[PDB]
């Protein structure tokens, strides 16, 4: 046969399809978790990046094959549907790959494994959405509390870790507002958190309001005023100019 | 298509075995220690049974994620496998290789 | 030619220099060594898959058949076999003691080498800390036997030894062997390991088997005499068959009328040597040979017992327990290369004749375990089991001084030894420190072949000796990696066993790292 | 030049395991196929050229022989089969390779073996109780005499076979068989000769001792077949004129002597036939060639002569007249003489055959089988070999588990629920251990030529449902009730073969190096 | 191709190790020489750890690694960067724990991370402080880099160089007292002169020269002017070049130039200024007309020195020409001068205040004298620097880690837990500092180790250090060789945030 390159067909493109793209999972498999290690990415220029974040990690590698190929698409509609997940889905196909390929050694073709695994994923929502858990237990009942008191135990505000629970808790469930008829969801901007030197870190105190770090300058004027209006403007009271 | 859905099920277990080993813990024990507790919820409906049994990586120690209150949203954990089955189902569709 | 051989001068040996480190080889001797013996510690430990130099298979986890059958050929790695043949002697436990220890030591000193200190200096340090361990090891005494010579004491303090030599038989084990040291118990001072002679029968398994008194054969009396009290025993290795004369004795036979005549004088000859036993008094004959079937006739016309012996290990036996000689020739009517028992009688246990050679008016020390089992490869690891547990128990006719086991006694001891190598100065505090990390790697190797973690625990052993709670050892669970005490379960080892065992493992070291050098020498 | 090894054969660690397990595998792949009745068999050749054609898994490991250290291991518990329950060699060798395939990933990621061994002592300590809960004892169920229910699990075990359309009347004859023996039950009591020609229905079961028969030489029109009760002799000694044993060469130059010598030559017969006519043998059976010569003396003396005979079928001969093999003729007495009832030359086949009837220790038999093909008669020798098997552990054993790979399903959903309730490492070697006793119902679809994907997914299928005797079935490409179609086994002989493929799976685990001594 | 495992683990090692063993005896006063072979044959020996490490190439990305975490500790600190690469390579040089336990690096980064906290801790326990008040105190600390120089005949006046920069640049009002040594003690070289001459100034200078005697000579009130925009051609929106090739385009351009440049020139000069200062460069016509007001020429000014300028005088920054006011005046600054320097002109803009900056004006006989002096100085200004930023000094010479390590070991003895065995091998790492300083003087090392650790012990942790020397053990407290405090601190903290990067790595992939 004169052909226009090498053909290559049977169970040895089904074998080295999946070692290929379960060489990605273990490129991902150390990276998982809150206590993932971090890995090296070397540029073409000589330089390197020290990233643990399982999101960068495949978006720098590089593979070259069509295996990997597939992979490499897959974050792409993991940020744009939700924004997270990632590697989890890398961890899962991979090793969907790797008990399938012993399934092909076992006499068993592809279309039984293909049909099969399309009603195990079915009932695997099933099975999810008849024990998940509503959105509730705002106030009076803690698994939240508990729950961001876990995050805050890698730094040195762990000490005292009932104390400033207590401020972030209460400051999610400020931000609410449901602005499209009973979403409610939470915005991307959140309080703003200041610093002093108030002699310990126990001084923290939970302000309902906006905080400005600016100081007004005269004393002359009062502090206290009772009026609503509020002025904003952007252009200078100063001498102006046309243009820089 | 009964070997279908038993491997689907240990290959849903490689998320709890990279876990334990990202944990420092023994791989063989903290990820059956998980199944040993899920298998209660379905035998008898008693309430000694224990029930969303999480996994803290921490003490490696499984504990309940009702009390550590870790939740994960519903979205992230049905488009994963919705995502990895279709991905799994396209390089097993695989069976000839043309070059050019 | 140019450039020659640095330092290698003597018969061509390879006689590493300084940047080849020649010392270094000699651990590496010894690392290998140690490490085919640092699995097969504990009871978790692995088998051996044993092929003897005669081509028979063998599956055993003994520390003594590694050393005879994988044969070393290093003399640096020599030094520690011929010490464990030292532990051999006075005591029957300790043959993985010190393969392990001497070999974590070596291992220990490699690293002190490595910083640039001195081999002079740091065997110096060895020999201090061996005398800092020989004070802490009466302080690590918690309890002694009660010295009641009854069952109960015995087989309590027995589970000790039936450990990792065949595990599963520790409830069964424990009670045959208790029932045979009580003979010999109120003979203060008497009691040997040569007196309890094991022998074994293919059977159905290790619960059928029983204990008996004076020595006992498996092959049963060949004569129809049933019991006799005759003294006078008389070995003969030699068949019995026609004679054949040590001179030319040319036997001619042409026709069927010379057939008939010499097969007679065959059968007459062979009624005359049972007849020169006859006059001198002797009613007890055992035969080495194969046994004819006239002599057969002969042996019950004279009331003559007859016992069949095949085996020459069975035969060697009686020749140190009666004092009777085996003579080669066909009977020889002597009378001093005879023995001395005063019954011999045939009895059954589990429907199989035995004879019986036990003493009424002598106080008796001889007993005989009779083993049963279905596999010869098992049968033998059970009785290899009963020597280590017997020169377990030989050794309590000295002091009674017992020390727990399982790691109680190895941490408590690398962390008395740490304070005192901490308060010492000079240099010598690093050999002494090195001295106790290798006290370490033996609950290492007991947590390893557990499926343990070694590192949770050593920790875990460090933790409760800090507080003070003595006698913790490991707790022998794959799945549970946590600890137990030792005095609640029961495991009580020698002191005097740890005794040598420091003392051999110690000087192994001394004697290896004085080697630097092995050059081949020609007589 | 200092060496520790000089041609020590000795390694240790994780791949010295890795290295007897998958050489454990290379004796299971040699009787693989074997397993069933449907199996494959195996071409063994000797040093002497001579071919062996057999099935049986105690035939091939005896002639196979492998110098491997791990492969040793598995030669002396199929020896041990044959003295425990007596078969079974095949079934213990397959199942104990299985158990280290499935453990074989689990080494390699760093789990230690000793683990391993806890594990296969704890599932098959369970798998002990959980046969004698589901093995009921049928004796006397639904008021059914135990002679028509045992016709009915050796017409399923002669189903799909040469003589299946008249399986009928072979059950019947393998019953009455075993009938006739004793308490004391054995398959080397029972013989099967084999006649060539005739249609299948002529097959006849004889109740005492019969053999082949190839003494073709003269003594015919004499010598009466009908005995009351006559003299059984068992004979080694040649009887013909001019014998390659017994003979006399004397050289003399005398012509008077030359008659004495030829005179002596037959007194060499005539004395060691006179000897017989003094003792009272009426029939003389004996492995050497009897001559024409000697065939006249019995014919005008009133006796029976019959020579050629095999010592296979002499010693039958010895424990049915219960007499003694004596080789020389001085000492035939009546201390080696036999008796029996009835004795006569039949004609069946149109050779000459010789039975005895009616031995005061008639504990053997003789089953003559009838065809065209002595490799039908070949085949449906080990087929009613094995019909009589399964007769003759249902009298021994009352207490049976469904075979076809119904008890071991059963034992592989009910150690799979149990491993689900233990935390620890117990959980993925014993769920392990569950998948590894799956190897008997998919061996028995692969040597059958079934679909073993489809049988096997709905076979589990059925047990998920609440079926506890549902295994694989020979004749159909589907699942049945074992026990329904009376496929039986004893609880006995598949507790025993689970504790000894454990015990030759522990063997090999525990092993972690091999120790040679260089000679 | 890639990597990954328990290889990568002991690869990383293995390529911080060979940095470490590199420059493993160049510490202290003895150091080594060492020599690098150049493709064309040069040879230096400089025995100089920044120096050997930057002219050699390295192929490992964990190698490439350990040079950049010492040169940006360069950048903060003057001094220590032989000990962090030393540091580094002795903590992951114990790979007993890390590969033959088979440990995850997970309970090593807990061992060291916690073992991080003990690094401060120790150290704030063996301080002392330090009377900053005192010229004398701060000459005995300055001493040790000033010592086989060939500024050492000038001692006295070059460490009243350095002291009175970081003075001017430290500001007492903001409370953190920032010093900032590149940009308000900007140094310069002017060549010519002794090394007595070399003094400090109160303001900026321009090392632009005069090219014409019309220029403000002595002005004792300078009207200083600031300016962004250019002084030249008015270019378009577009993207345009000039090319003057035709007579009748050289007319048009020339007209324009010209109209343009006095109309921007009638603004600068209605104030009556004295030096004028552009962002851009000024073009030879538009010095034209400004000769004719007698202003000092000043010209390509970066936006960084230009607000340096604006705090001297107090002008107002002007973005156009067209855009000038009366407020953009000099008032209040000191005198302007132009006058040469050894042939050549400099600008003065000096006052008798201290305007938030400062200058540094060096002088020498030759112009390697110059290089040798700004190298000595730079390297005296950030080890004084960390003394005004925090008064406190540490035992050094090796004291420092033997106290460290003592209170490693009686901490480990209550550490329950996995974690004891790495933490107990950081205090043998530590001891790798007074370990080359015996082995440097060339006595023996643990025979002199060993009888330091037993003065550490029952003796005060505060002295018994080692002298580096004599080759034997003194008493710190005698010896002036006290290091500061933030350089110990930074130390001991990049040797262990060098030691949770290389760890952590698990994996080595390419892709671009
Ligand atoms: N609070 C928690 N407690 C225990 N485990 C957690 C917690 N939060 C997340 N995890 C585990 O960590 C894993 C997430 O790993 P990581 O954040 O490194 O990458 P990823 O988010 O899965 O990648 P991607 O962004 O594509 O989905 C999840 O599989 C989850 O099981
Ligand atoms: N089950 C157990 N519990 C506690 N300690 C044990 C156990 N088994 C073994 N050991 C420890 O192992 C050491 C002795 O073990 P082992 O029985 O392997 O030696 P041994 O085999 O008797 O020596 P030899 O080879 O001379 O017979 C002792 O220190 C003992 O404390
Ligand atoms: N008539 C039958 N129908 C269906 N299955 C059968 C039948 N007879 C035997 N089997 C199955 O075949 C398996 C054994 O096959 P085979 O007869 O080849 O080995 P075996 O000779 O019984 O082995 P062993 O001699 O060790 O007992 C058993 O597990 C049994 O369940
Ligand atoms: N005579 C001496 N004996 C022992 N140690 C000394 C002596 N003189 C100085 N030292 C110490 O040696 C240290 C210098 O060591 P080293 O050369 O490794 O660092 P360095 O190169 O000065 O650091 P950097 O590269 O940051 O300048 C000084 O901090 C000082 O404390």
């Amino acid at each position: 046969l004169s052909v226009f390159g090498d053909r290559s067909t049977g169970e040895t493109i089904r074998s080295q399809n999946v070692m290929a793209a379960a060489s990605i999972a273990n490129i991902v498999k150390s990276s998982l978790g809150p206590v993932g290690l971090d890995k090296m990415l070397v540029d073409d220029i000589g330089d390197v990046t020290i990233t643990n974040d399982g999101a960068t990690i495949l978006k720098l590698l590089e593979v070259e094959h069509p295996a990997a190929k597939v992979l490499c698409e897959l974050a792409d509609l993991q940020d744009k549907e939700v924004g997270d997940g990632t590697t989890s889905v890398v961890i899962i196909a991979a090793e969907l790959l790797k008990n399938a390929d012993e399934l092909v050694k076992q006499k068993i073709h592809p279309t039984s494994v293909i049909s099969g695994y399309r009603l195990a994923c079915k009932e695997a929502v099933r099975y999810i959405n008849e024990n998940l858990i509503v959105n509730t237990d705002e106030l009076g009942r803690d698994c939240l509390i508990n729950a961001a008191k876990t995050s805050m135990s890698s730094k040195i505000i762990g000490i005292n870790g009932d104390f400033f629970a207590n401020m972030v808790v209460d400051a999610v469930l400020a931000i609410k507002y449901t602005d499209i008829r009973g979403q409610p969801r939470y915005p991307v901007n959140s309080v703003n958190i200041l610093k002093a030197h108030g002699r310990s870190q126990m001084e923290s105190m939970l302000i309902s309001g906006y905080a400005l770090n600016c100081v007004v300058g005269s004393q002359g004027m009062p502090k206290r005023i009772v009026n609503a209006k509020i002025a904003c403007l952007d252009f200078s009271l100063q001498k102006t100019k046309m243009k820089l | 298509e009964q070997l279908a859905i038993a491997e689907f099920a240990r290959s849903l277990l490689v998320i709890p075995n990279t876990l334990a080993v990202n944990a420092a813990q023994d791989s063989t024990d903290l990820v059956a220690k998980l199944r040993a507790f899920h298998n209660e919820a379905q035998v008898n409906p008693e309430r000694k049974n224990l029930k969303w049994i999480g996994l803290d990586l921490s003490n490696g120690k499984p504990r309940d994620n009702k009390q550590a209150g870790v939740f994960e949203p519903t979205i992230v954990k049905v488009k994963s496998l919705k995502f990895a089955t279709e991905a799994a189902i396209t390089i097993l569709r695989i069976d000839d290789l043309i070059k050019l | 030619k140019a450039p020659g051989f640095a330092q290698m001068l003597k018969e061509g040996a390879k006689h590493f220099s300084g940047l080849e480190e020649a010392v270094y080889r000699n651990i590496q001797a010894c690392k290998e060594l140690a490490q085919t013996t640092r699995t097969a510690y504990g009871p978790n430990g692995m088998n051996k898959m044993v092929i003897n130099h005669l081509e028979k298979l063998f599956v055993t986890n003994d520390a003594a058949t590694i050393l005879r059958e994988l044969e070393v050929q290093h003399p640096a790695a020599k030094m520690i076999v011929m010490a464990s043949h030292m532990q051999e002697q006075e005591v029957g436990d300790g043959t993985n003691f010190v393969l392990v220890f001497a070999g974590a030591l070596l291992e220990l000193a490699e690293e002190l080498l490595r910083i640039g200190l001195s081999v002079s200096e740091v065997i110096e340090g060895y020999e201090i800390a061996c005398r800092k361990a020989h004070e802490i090891l009466p302080n690590l005494v918690c309890c002694s036997a009660k010295n009641l010579r009854d069952i109960d004491e015995v087989s309590s303090l027995l589970r000790t030894s039936i450990m990792s030599k065949q595990y599963g038989n520790e409830v069964f084990l424990a009670k045959l062997i208790a029932q045979a040291c009580v003979s010999i118990f109120p003979d203060s001072g008497h009691f040997n390991v040569d007196n309890i002679r094991v022998c074994k029968i293919l059977g159905s398994g290790i619960s059928s088997s029983s204990v008996l008194h004076g020595m006992v054969f498996k092959k049963e009396t060949e004569g129809d005499v049933t019991s006799v009290k005759d003294a006078k025993i008389a070995v003969y290795s030699c068949p019995f068959d026609g004679m054949i004369t040590e001179t030319k004795g040319t036997v001619l036979i042409k026709t069927a009328e010379e057939l008939m005549n010499f097969s007679k004088g065959e059968e007459n000859l062979m009624d005359a040597q049972v007849k020169a036993i006859a006059d001198t008094g002797a009613n007890v004959v055992v035969t080495g040979g194969k046994v004819a079937d006239m002599a057969l006739h002969y042996a019950n016309k004279y009331n003559i017992m007859l016992v069949r012996l095949n085996s020459k290990w069975d035969l060697r036996r009686l020749c140190k327990t009666v004092g009777a000689t085996a003579l080669p020739r066909l009977t020889p009517p002597v009378l001093e290369e005879m023995g001395h028992c005063d019954s011999v009688y045939l009895s059954e246990v589990g429907d199989t004749q035995v004879v019986v050679f036990k003493h009424e008016k002598e106080d008796g020390a001889i007993s005989t375990i009779v083993l049963r089992g279905s596999t010869d490869n098992l049968m033998d690891d059970i009785e290899r089991a009963v020597d280590d547990g017997v020169n377990t128990f030989k050794v309590l006719t000295r002091d009674k001084r017992l020390v727990p086991g399982g790691g109680a006694t190895e941490i408590e001891l690398a962390k008395q030894i740490t304070s005192y190598g901490e308060t010492c100065p000079g240099l010598e505090q690093y050999a002494i420190k090195k001295f106790a990390e290798a006290f370490e790697a033996i609950p290492r190797a007991l947590a390893e072949n557990s499926g343990v973690k070694a590192n949770e625990v050593i920790s875990k052993l460090y933790a409760v000796h800090q507080e003070g709670n003595k006698n913790v050892g490991l707790d022998i669970e794959a799945e549970v990696p946590a600890v137990k005490d030792m005095l609640e379960a029961g495991i009580l080892d020698t002191y005097l066993g740890k005794y040598w065992a420091i003392k051999l493992a110690t000087n192994a070291a001394v004697t290896v790292l004085r080697v630097d050098q092995i050059i081949m020498a020609k007589p | 030049v200092i060496l520790l090894k000089e041609g020590t054969d000795s390694s240790q660690g994780i791949p010295q395991l890795v290295s007897n397990i998958s050489a454990c595998q290379v004796i299971a792949e040699a009787v693989r196929t074997t397993l069933g009745p449907r199996g494959m068999d195996k071409l063994i050749v000797d040093g002497r050229g001579k071919a062996t054609i057999s099935n049986d898994g105690a035939t091939i490991l005896k002639l196979l022989d492998v110098v491997h250290p791990a492969a040793k291991t598995l030669v002396d518990i199929a020896k041990s089969q044959d003295a425990e329950v007596g078969d079974g060699t095949t079934s213990v060798t397959l199942l104990a390779a299985e158990f280290l395939k499935q453990v074989k990933p689990y080494v390699e990621e760093g789990l230690h073996p000793q683990i391993i061994i806890r594990a296969f002592r704890t599932a098959t300590q369970l798998a002990v109780n959980k046969i004698k809960e589901i093995a009921v004892t049928v004796k006397k169920a639904d008021k059914v005499e135990q002679r028509k229910l045992l016709e009915k699990c050796a017409m399923t075990a002669l189903s799909s076979k040469l003589i299946s359309q008249q399986k009928a009347f072979f059950a019947k004859m393998v019953v009455d068989a075993v009938m006739m023996l004793d308490d004391l039950l054995q398959l080397k009591m029972i013989g099967i000769k084999k006649v060539q020609g005739g249609a299948l229905e002529d097959s006849q079961l004889v109740a005492g001792v019969a053999f082949k028969k190839t003494f073709s030489y003269a003594g015919f029109e004499m010598q009466p077949k009908k005995y009351h009760n006559p003299k059984i002799a068992l004979l080694n000694v040649e009887l013909e004129l001019k014998a390659e044993k017994d003979n006399a060469e004397i050289r003399v130059h005398t012509v008077e002597d030359y008659q004495a010598i030829v005179d002596a030559e037959w007194n060499i017969l005539y004395d060691k036939l006179e000897k017989i006519h003094h003792s009272g043998a009426k029939v003389v059976s004996s492995k050497l060639p009897i001559g024409d010569v000697a065939t006249q003396y019995f014919a005008d003396r009133d006796m029976f002569c019959a020579g050629r005979v095999p010592e296979e079928d002499l010693k039958r001969t010895m424990m049915a007249c219960g007499g003694s093999i004596q080789t020389s003729v001085n000492a035939l007495s009546a201390d080696v003489l036999g008796r029996c009832q009835v004795f006569e030359e039949t004609q069946i086949g149109g050779e000459r055959y010789n039975f005895f009837t009616g031995c005061p220790k008639a504990k053997t038999c003789t089953f003559i089988l009838r065809g065209g093909a002595e490799q039908f008669m070949e085949e449906t020798e080990r087929s009613l070999h094995d019909a009589i098997m399964i007769v003759r552990r249902a009298i021994k054993n009352d207490s049976v588990v469904a075979g076809g790979g119904a008890i071991e399903m059963e034992l592989s959903k009910y150690l799979r629920d149990y491993s689900r309730t233990i935390p620890g490492k117990q959980q993925l070697l014993i769920g392990a251990y569950a998948k590894a006793l799956e190897i008997i119902p998919r061996q028995l679809c692969d040597n059958a030529g079934f679909d073993a994907t489809n049988i096997l997914n709905k076979l589990r299928a059925r047990h998920a449902q609440g079926g506890t005797w549902y295994g694989v079935d020979i004749n159909n490409e589907d699942i049945a009730d074992n026990f329904e179609a009376f496929v039986w086994e004893p609880a006995m002989v598949r507790i025993n073969a689970l504790t000894a493929a454990s015990e030759a799976a522990c063997l090999i685990v525990s092993v972690d190096e091999t120790i040679k001594n260089p000679r | 191709k890639r990597e990954s495992g328990r290889k990568v683990q002991s690869g990383n090692i293995n390529a911080a190790k060979t940095i470490a063993d590199i420059i493993r005896t160049c510490l202290g006063p003895k150091s080594m020489m060492k020599m690098l072979l150049d493709p064309m044959g040069g040879i230096v020996m400089t025995n100089d750890g920044n120096a050997i490490l930057r002219e050699i190439q390295v192929q490992h990305p964990a190698a490439k690694s350990m040079i950049e975490i010492s040169r940006t500790q360069d950048e903060e600190v003057g001094d220590g960067t032989t000990s962090v690469i030393i540091l580094a390579g002795e903590m992951l040089s114990v790979a007993e724990h890390f590969l033959e336990q088979q440990m995850h690096p997970t309970v090593v980064i807990s061992a060291y991370r916690k073992a991080l906290d003990d690094m401060i801790s120790t150290l704030k326990k063996i301080s002392i402080p330090v009377d900053i008040s005192d010229s004398d105190m701060m000459l005995n600390i300055i001493n040790s880099s000033i010592t086989t120089k060939a500024i050492s005949r000038w001692s006295s006046l070059a460490c009243n160089i350095a002291l009175d920069a970081v003075k001017m640049v430290q500001f007492e009002e903001n409370g953190r007292k920032e010093i900032d040594i590149k940009k308000y003690a900007r140094v310069e070289k002017i060549p010519g002169g002794i090394i007595e001459d070399s003094c400090v100034l109160r303001g900026v200078m321009i090392n632009k020269d005069v090219t014409h005697p019309r220029m403000r000579r002595y002005i004792k009130n300078p009207r200083i002017v600031l300016l962004d925009s250019s002084l030249e051609y008015k270019k378009g929106e577009s993207q345009t070049d000039i090319e003057i090739t035709r007579e009748e385009d050289f007319t048009r351009i020339l007209q324009m130039e010209e109209e343009y440049i006095q109309q921007l020139c009638e603004d600068i000069i209605q104030l009556k200024p004295d030096v004028v200062i552009t962002e851009k460069g000024i073009s030879d016509l538009a010095q034209h007309y400004l000769m004719r007001a007698n202003i000092t020429a000043i010209r390509r000014v970066r936006k960084t020195d230009n607000n340096r300028i604006a705090r001297a005088c107090g002008a107002r920054i002007v973005s156009r020409p067209e855009e000038l006011r009366e407020d953009d005046v000099g008032t209040g600054a000191g005198l302007l001068e132009i006058k040469k320097i050894g042939d050549e002109y400099f600008t003065f803009i000096t006052d008798c205040k201290d305007p938030k900056a400062c200058t540094i004006l060096l002088r020498g006989a030759s112009k390697e004298i110059l290089s040798e002096v700004e190298r000595n100085l730079q390297d005296a200004m950030q080890v004084c620097r960390n003394v005004l930023l925090d008064p406190q000094l540490v035992p050094g010479g090796g004291a420092s880690e033997m106290a460290v390590a003592h209170a490693l070991t009686e901490k480990s003895k209550a550490m329950t837990g996995v974690e004891q065995w790495p933490y107990r091998a950081v205090a043998q790492a530590l001891e790798v500092i007074p370990r080359t300083l015996i082995q440097n003087c060339g006595a023996s090392t643990i025979r002199l180790l060993t009888s330091l650790r037993a003065k550490h012990t029952q003796e005060n942790c505060e002295t018994w250090g080692v002298n580096g020397e004599t080759g034997t053990l003194v008493d710190m407290k005698e010896l002036g060789i006290w290091e500061p405090l933030a350089v110990k601190l930074q130390t001991y903290k990049t040797a262990v945030e060098t030691a949770v990067l290389l760890l952590r790595i698990d994996d080595i992939v390419s892709g671009h």
